[PDB]
């Protein structure tokens, strides 16, 4: 699953920081944050 | 228990598979510059 | 059964080495009694 | 027929009579049903006083129908007294090849006669591949001949034995990988020559020990030890230090560089 | 005990093959010194 977890960490970690450019709701900003932060630490176990 | 039956060999099997995967990917001149044919230890 | 299988193996090898050491005492008895002439 | 039986069974007094009444060399050199000759029959059964007497009478190192020499039979049987007699007459005999490309040293090693391997090897036998692309060391290994391979590692000639192998073969690889595949307790003995204590007392501040890796290189050796489950060779101090050295060479820096490239996103997001 | 029972059986099998190796050298000594007549 190492490919899939990395696929999730990049695609979702964009949306948690996108406010730096395109305006995005707080709700989505932190829905993506909740997912991205989780998978960043789960996929750290594979390192 | 099955993982721990072969546990000591699995540590070393993972290490040598890691080092050999890197030895395939590093450039030949780097392995020649950086590897060493013998080493001393002072217990 | 291996907790006794090798014990029966012990006793078969033991009577085998006893048979061989009796056969050796007969081969010595041949050379001791054998008529040797020509190949002296 | 008679001389063949006499020489096959060491009947030295019968031989002295067979070669006294008849001075013809056509009997002394007579081909047998199997293509053999009295000097082969004597050597094959390990008679050192008959093979000497036939050589003193002027026998010829002829060849069997299978192409075997007198020294090949003497080696196949492990009869050092007869090999020492043969070699003392004609050391030029030693390199002869049978009709399948084996030499005397191949037969000695394939059968497991260490004294016989040791005698040929120290009397300057010519190490070579047979027609199946295999050396004497390779033959000893594929027949799990521990004493013969241990005698070769102890030899004054070991490095010449190790250099001679077929790189184009899957069956006769580097002898170190074949030793791991068949005789790991000989590989343990070989790795003990890679370690040399210099001060004999571990409490002394100047005490040191050196590890040499020349057998682990061309990670082919440790890959072979893992693929053959050799946990007692993996845990040998030369192998532990070889891995730790490979990790300090580049493995640590390569891991921390990859893990650091990930940590660059991990820490900022928290 | 099988972690040593087989090992004692090895040393008994080793002395058994050493005894047979000593006995083959006497059978050869018989044929070497034997008087052979009327079989040749």
């Amino acid at each position: 699953i190492s490919n899939v977890l990395e696929w999730i960490i990049y695609t979702t970690g964009i949306i948690f920081v996108l406010p730096l450019f395109v305006e995005i709701p707080a709700h989505l900003q932190w829905q993506c944050g909740a997912i991205a932060v989780y998978f960043y630490w789960m996929n750290f176990l594979l390192y | 228990a099955d993982v721990q039956k072969h546990a000591s060999l699995k540590r070393i099997a993972m290490q040598v598979e890691l080092h050999t995967s890197l030895e395939k990917k590093l450039p030949l001149w780097f392995l020649r510059k950086v590897d060493q044919k013998s080493t001393i230890v002072y217990p | 059964s291996l907790e006794m299988e090798i014990l029966k193996q012990k006793y078969r090898l033991k009577d085998l080495t006893f048979l061989l050491e009796k056969q050796h005492e007969l081969i010595k008895l041949i050379i001791q009694k054998m008529e040797i002439i020509s190949e002296t | 027929s008679p001389l063949h039986f006499a020489a096959s069974y060491g009947r030295i007094n019968t031989c002295q009579r067979l070669l006294q009444d008849i001075s013809d060399t056509r009997l002394l050199n007579e081909g047998d049903l199997h293509g053999m000759t009295p000097l082969h029959l004597a050597a094959k059964n390990g008679h050192d006083k008959v093979v000497q007497l036939l050589l003193k009478k002027g026998a010829l190192f002829l060849s069997d129908h299978n192409g075997w020499t007198a020294l090949h039979h003497a080696s196949m049987g492990g009869y050092t007294q007869t090999m020492k007699v043969i070699l003392d007459t004609n050391l030029k005999c030693t390199d002869r090849l049978d009709e399948d490309g084996n030499t005397a040293l191949h037969f000695a090693a394939r059968e497991g006669h260490a004294k016989a391997v040791a005698l040929l090897l120290s009397h300057n036998a010519d190490i070579v591949l047979n027609k199946q692309q295999a050396s004497f060391l390779h033959l000893a290994l594929h027949n799990k001949r521990k004493e013969v391979v241990l005698t070769i590692i102890r030899s004054k000639r070991w490095d010449e034995c190790l250099k001679i192998f077929s790189h184009n073969s899957p069956g006769n690889k580097c002898p170190i990988t074949e030793m791991i595949e068949y005789l790991p307790e000989c590989m343990k003995v070989l790795l003990d020559f890679c370690m040399l204590h210099s001060t004999e007392d571990k409490s002394c501040r100047d005490y040191y020990i050196e590890y040499n890796f020349k057998y682990l290189q061309c990670l082919t050796a440790l890959n072979a030890m893992v693929q053959n489950n050799r946990i007692e060779l993996l845990n040998h101090p030369v192998c532990k230090e070889y891995l730790l050295m490979k990790w300090l060479a580049y493995g640590f820096r390569a891991h921390m560089m990859n893990l650091g490239s990930y940590c660059l996103g991990l820490i900022p997001m928290t």
